Formats: C-alpha cells, sequence, structure tokens
C-alpha cells in the first residue's frame, strides 16, 4: 500500500490471500518442477500500457527485473512479445461483442 | 453425416521444425501479426 | 529429424511425446477432438 503523498512511512503490507484458476495452476506446476514461489498483487497499472517508451503493471515489474513470472490475465500479441517471452497458451480468447436479447 | 459431441483435448495447431534454427522468432512474430492483423480471418471466410 | 526436410507446415498437433524433439510455433488455428456419426432421415405427411 502507498499512503499519502503529504507523509509516506514504511512499507506495510497487509497479508490477504489470492484463489482463483491460475493459482491452482501455479500450486500444480510448483509441486512438478518443485520451485518454491511468493505472490505479491501490483499497484501501478492494471495490465501494461506503453507510455513515453516506459511501461507499467505486471509487464513494467517484469522488465525492471522486479518480478520474475507474470501470472494471471496476460494475452499475447505482437508488442508484448518482443520484452518479454510468453509460453504456450493454456485458453482461447479473443474479442467479442455482449448485447441484451431484445 | 453430422456432428456430435464437445470438445476434448483442446489443443490448437503449429508450425514443427528442428529445435535449432535461426527463423524461429521471426516465424513466430510473423504468425502473431497475422492473427492480429485481420488476415486469417479472410482466409477462413473463403477456404473454410 | 533425419535432416531431409526443413519445416512441416501441416495440420500436425501438438502433444508432450514431440515437443520433447521439435521446437513448436505459436498454434494459428485451434480445434480438439469431435465424434463424427450418421444421421437418419426424417418423416413425412404419410396419407393426408
Amino acid at each position: 500500500i502507498i499512503s499519502e503523498n503529504k507523509t509516506d512511512e514504511e512499507p506495510g503490507y497487509i497479508k490477504k490471500c489470492c484463489k482463483g484458476f491460475c493459482i491452482d495452476i501455479l500450486k500444480k506446476i510448483s509441486k512438478s518442477v518443485k520451485f518454491t514461489y511468493d505472490l505479491y498483487l501490483v499497484t501501478n497499472g492494471k495490465h501494461g500500457k506503453k507510455i513515453n517508451g516506459t511501461w507499467n503493471g505486471m509487464i513494467g515489474e517484469v522488465v525492471m527485473k522486479r518480478a520474475y513470472m507474470a501470472v494471471g490475465s496476460l494475452t499475447i500479441n505482437e508488442e508484448r512479445s518482443e520484452v518479454v517471452d510468453f509460453s504456450v497458451p493454456f485458453i482461447e480468447t479473443g474479442i467479442s461483442v455482449m448485447v441484451s436479447r431484445s | 453425416l453430422v456432428t456430435t459431441g464437445e470438445l476434448f483435448f483442446r489443443s490448437g495447431f503449429g508450425i514443427g521444425m528442428r529445435k535449432d534454427s535461426p527463423w524461429k522468432q521471426q516465424v513466430s512474430l510473423s504468425i502473431l501479426k497475422s492473427h492480429e492483423n485481420g488476415f486469417m480471418e479472410d482466409l477462413d471466410k473463403t477456404w473454410v | 529429424l533425419s535432416g531431409q526436410a526443413d519445416m512441416i507446415v501441416a495440420p500436425l498437433t501438438i502433444n508432450n511425446e514431440r515437443a520433447q524433439y521439435i521446437e513448436f510455433s505459436k498454434p494459428f488455428k485451434y480445434q480438439g477432438l469431435t465424434i463424427l456419426v450418421k444421421k437418419e432421415i426424417p418423416r413425412s405427411t404419410l396419407d393426408s
């Protein structure tokens, strides 16, 4: 968390816990490849939008070597793949339209 | 002839090639560019 | 693997028995498995 810009303090974190879909895949992979891990959520940005040649979000944390393996809902395309190295996809998405049935 | 059931073992296609070659990054980038641009949508509408 | 060719541009599936020897590019089409079975013939109006 980040306090008010007028006066800050030591970095404090409230230990919540995350559960869902990708987390179980992480657990299975860790059980197979026998490696440890420790999650931590991100604050600046949501998924990554290039501004002035910089980055933010999960990708921004990956590029600055702060993190090592982004996970969640990162979709692959041309621009992102030039900076990081994605793995084999495990789900199929795209672009779709949502309307209410008249 | 009719088709029934639901999809299982959902694994896509791919372009195979040997382990050591200099074309890998460029080929993957070209395929991704063709997907994002919209060329494959035109290709599917004509042949499949 | 015998050096006869260099690309397998073709409908090649992706699994774990092959991916240990050759390197696959990003998929250009997703799919799965599905049964195909013959269908019967409908009825009619018989004697009006």
